RNA sequence: CUUCUAGUGAGAAAACAACUGCCCGUACCGUAAACCGACACAGGUAGUCGAGGAGAGUAUCCUAAGGUGAGCGAGCGAACU
RNA sequence: GUAUGAGUAGCGAAAGACAGGUGAGAAUCCUGUCCACCGUAUGACUAAGGUUUCCUGGGGAAGGCUCGUCCGCCCAGGGUUAGUCGGGACCUAAGCCGAGGCCGAUAGGCGUAGGCGAUGGACAACAGGUUGAUAUUCCUGUACCAGUUGUUUUUGUUUGA
RNA sequence: GGAGCUGUAAGUAAGCUAUGAUCCAGAGAUUUCCGAAUGGGGGAACCCAAUAUCUUUUAUAGGAUAUUACUUUUCAGUGAAUACAUAGCUGAUUAGAGGUAGACGCAGAGAACUGAAACAUCUUAGUACCUGCAGGAAGAGAAAGAAAAUUCGAUUCCCUGAGUAGCGGCGAGCGAAACGGGAAGAGCCCAAACCAACAAGCUUGUUGGGGUUGUAGGACUCCGAUAUGGUAGUCUGUUAGUAUAGUUGAAGGAUUUGGAAAAUUCCGCUAAAGAGGGUGAAAGCCCCGUAGACGAAAUGCUGACAACACCUAGGAGGAUCCUGAGUACGGCGGAACACGAGAAAUUCCGUCGGAAUCCGCGGGGACCAUCCCGCAAGGCUAAAUACUCCCUAGUGACCGAUAGUGAACCAGUACCGUGAGGGAAAGGUGAAAAGCACCCCGGAAGGGGAGUGAAAUAGAUCCUGAAACCGUGUGCCUACAA
């Protein structure tokens, strides 16, 4: 699924609030990016959140 | 049932009250019993039953088991039945005398 | 299945009796039995030599008694033809 | 009966089963015609086979 | 299915004789009283054959092969429809 | 549940007649004769669909728009025979399913390989007879297709059919 | 358990049973095909395979058994672009799929009718529905808390606080929490520092030890102890109980009416049993039972006991070291807190930026200071609580056949619909079939006798048998009347 492979961030539901406070459902998505990373020593393209990459601990092979 | 096939019983209720006779057949599921010469009925039989007249047969019809009492063979009187084990074997016993069966 | 269970019973009717005069015998066989298996079963059971086997499926037939209605069981009818110079089957 | 079946041996039991199967086969044929009188024999033979198979399995 | 080699190869081919060849459907109605229309319903239902005279013709009329006489009738012979 | 309307509307395209029979009972069932209707059909085959309505012997409660001795109804027995016909053990179209795979809040959507899927392609048997009911299926006759075993005859055995 | 039995279900027919049947309870065997369906296919209950062994046939054809889906875990072998490798492929190994109970839990996603007397914020409502995961319970739970009486000491649920404080086009409405009183009670593990071992390539990873906190704890250094207590462990036994069949279990006869006695009348008798049901009408004493006593080969379950297993150290020092980071927090956009951005804490999601670390950090409803309380960013944890598809035993100022389940009866049936789906009607002879032999009319049906029965106007369309409606007989009236 389209889920951050490391932090689990995933699409969720939010609201739109007009100035008249009208509410309508929307989708709030995490800033996922396809990244080639080493899992169990083998590189693979997986979804990853920019936040997960920010620390720099996540490989970027 | 407390009564058995072949037992000698006395009728304590019904039109045939105070009669006595042998139990020709017992039907535990119906809780009924047939006593020879007791509760006789005239039955209109067609000649289809291998009787080449059909006729009006006479036969005993079952009566409820609660309407009879076992005749104590030793004394010739009707009695209630208890259950006592004798020689390691369970058997019926006349409450009025203690006689067996 | 077992050879003895392959054949269920003979079929006795006017058509079956005419077949017997022609040296062809009608049997009800296990509904899952094929004519080759029936051939093997008849040979082993009766010591006859089978020339040919014709096989039909008899459909379940509707029936009713009183308020209840249903279908007779489906049947599989086989007409077994013995070769000439073969012993006859006896029933 | 069950005692006899247990007394018998493996080969004896299998041969007995085969004889019973042939007897059941013949009984079916005689029932299909009018030549069978003791109908209860059919159920007796079937139960005999059942007992034999049960003993064999529990050996 | 026919050919090509690749591969595979000690058996092949022919005639003759004998023998083997499984499962499912097979009834019956089917321009209909048996299917779709609640009906033994003037409707609908794909494909094939579908003769003769006159005739261009499968039109039309009368017929062949073949099928059918329609599941309320008998009287009367007014109005009106 | 039962009235009223009311013993009224209706009884659903059309030709029947008489003799005989059967039977408790006949316009209505059977036989016969004449007559009449359809005849690119109202005939003969079939696919679908129906699912025993098929045949034989019984029945007249209900159903049949009347009647019924009759029936596609009820009761009891019985009837569908394939190497070659149609389908499967053959092929594929549209479409469908879909290992991995792609995508996606969940559910799932899409899709490769591979499959399924005829309405098409491929494929060996015909004539006659026979039953109350089946027939290119059973029988008679004469065939064909794939294969097994065996006898015989020819040839090839590793520069090898 | 002890005499009949082969169901409903009559009838024949043939049989079984004291060599103990039928029947009842525990355990086991067999358990076709479809169905997640899983060898492949498929329009479910069908078709067609491969492999291996066996089997039929002189042989082909035929038959039987076992294995063969996909993915996940782990191992092994093979093995590309490409050299090493990896991917892929093969085999093995492993545990998943699916269904429920129309209930209860948690989570994702998430309406409208409705209310506001219109309507958009708001309300219905985080409800209905959909989906995922579940467990017998779930969730929560061991203070970065509640407070400020000075204190309390995980969580959950109940009463109360209270329709209060509050929120709200300040409208309609929504609506707490803490204290207090109860149910129940239980607390525990890691990460880190540090030590040992190991492998690589002085740190850096695996294993082990060590440690688990706020009146700060721990490491580390000294000492002194090698006990003391405990468990929320075990298909480990022993024992007891209990569930799943059962045994036993008191005491009435007459008279009257009656077809029949349990009713009436006279005498009795029993009661640890006068609960209830049946029996030809209403039975303490006829029957099944009840009070009471007793019973288990087998399989479960519970509780103990044992065994095994696993946790369980005190004091003194701080020189140094550790105590959860893209975390807390902030901006922006949403959401949850009764709280609708509001002065707005607190909690959570997305995006971006982004700390301190014991002289530290968080909270006490903007925010600062002081004081007080606590120690997040790791995990687990029984009971009190919610629910009942089922099983056992019972209850009812609950229904009594248009009621009560839709269904007392062959009901989710008949029937309707392409399908999802919708969905009925229908209980009562008699004490006992004793279900009307025989005769007469009739083709039958149906009747009249004759019988059975207490009753047949109880005759199977059968207890009672209302009204509508139909009909026969007639006491009175009616053909000049609106
Ligand atoms: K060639
Ligand atoms: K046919
Ligand atoms: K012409
Ligand atoms: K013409
Ligand atoms: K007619
Ligand atoms: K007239
Ligand atoms: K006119
Ligand atoms: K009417
Ligand atoms: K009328
Ligand atoms: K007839
Ligand atoms: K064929
Ligand atoms: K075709
Ligand atoms: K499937
Ligand atoms: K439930
Ligand atoms: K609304
Ligand atoms: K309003
Ligand atoms: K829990
Ligand atoms: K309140
Ligand atoms: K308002
Ligand atoms: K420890
Ligand atoms: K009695
Ligand atoms: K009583
Ligand atoms: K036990
Ligand atoms: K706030
Ligand atoms: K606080
Ligand atoms: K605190
Ligand atoms: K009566
Ligand atoms: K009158
Ligand atoms: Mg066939
Ligand atoms: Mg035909
Ligand atoms: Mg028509
Ligand atoms: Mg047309
Ligand atoms: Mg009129
Ligand atoms: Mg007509
Ligand atoms: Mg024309
Ligand atoms: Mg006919
Ligand atoms: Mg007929
Ligand atoms: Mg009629
Ligand atoms: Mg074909
Ligand atoms: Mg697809
Ligand atoms: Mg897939
Ligand atoms: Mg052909
Ligand atoms: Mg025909
Ligand atoms: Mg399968
Ligand atoms: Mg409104
Ligand atoms: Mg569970
Ligand atoms: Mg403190
Ligand atoms: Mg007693
Ligand atoms: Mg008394
Ligand atoms: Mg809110
Ligand atoms: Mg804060
Ligand atoms: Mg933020
Ligand atoms: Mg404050
Ligand atoms: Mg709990
Ligand atoms: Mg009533
Ligand atoms: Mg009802
Ligand atoms: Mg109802
Ligand atoms: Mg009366
Ligand atoms: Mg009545
Ligand atoms: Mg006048
Ligand atoms: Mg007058």
């Amino acid at each position: 699924a389209k889920v951050c492979y490391f932090t689990g961030r995933k699409t969720s539901s939010g609201n739109n609030r007009s100035h008249a406070m009208n509410s309508t459902k929307r989708t709030v998505k995490p800033n996922l990016q396809k990244v080639r990373v080493l899992i169990d020593g083998k590189p693979k393209k997986v979804w990853v959140s920019t936040r997960a990459l920010k620390s720099g601990k996540i490989e970027r092979v | 049932m407390f009564v058995k096939k072949g037992d000698k019983v006395k009728v304590i209720t019904g039109k045939d009250k105070n009669k006595e006779g042998v139990v020709l057949a017992a039907f535990p599921k119906q809780d009924k019993v047939i006593v020879e010469g007791v509760n006789v009925v005239k039955k209109h039989q067609k000649p289809n039953q291998a009787a080449p007249q059909g006729g009006i047969l006479e036969v005993e019809a079952p009566i409820h088991v609660s309407n009879v009492m076992v005749i104590d063979p030793s004394n010739g009187e009707a009695t209630k039945v208890a259950f006592k084990e004798v020689d390691g074997k369970k058997v019926r016993v006349s409450k009025k005398t203690g006689e067996v069966l | 299945m077992e050879l003895l269970d392959v054949i269920k019973r003979p079929v006795i009717t006017e058509k079956s009796m005419l077949a017997m005069d022609e040296k062809k015998y009608t049997f009800e066989v296990d509904t899952r039995a094929n004519k080759t298996l029936v051939k093997q079963a008849v040979e082993s059971a009766f010591d006859v030599k089978v020339a040919n086997v014709n096989i039909l499926n008899v459909r379940p037939k509707f029936k009713r008694m009183g308020k209840y209605a249903g279908y007779t069981k489906k049947r599989r009818k086989a007409i077994v033809t013995l070769t000439e110079d073969s012993k006859e089957i006896q029933l | 009966k069950v005692k006899e079946i247990r007394e018998l041996t493996t080969a004896e039991m299998l041969d007995k089963e085969k004889q019973l199967k042939e007897e059941l086969f013949n009984l079916r044929f005689q029932l299909a015609t009018g030549q069978l009188e003791n109908t209860a024999r059919i159920k007796e033979v079937r139960q005999s086979i059942a007992r034999i198979k049960t003993v064999l399995r529990e050996q």
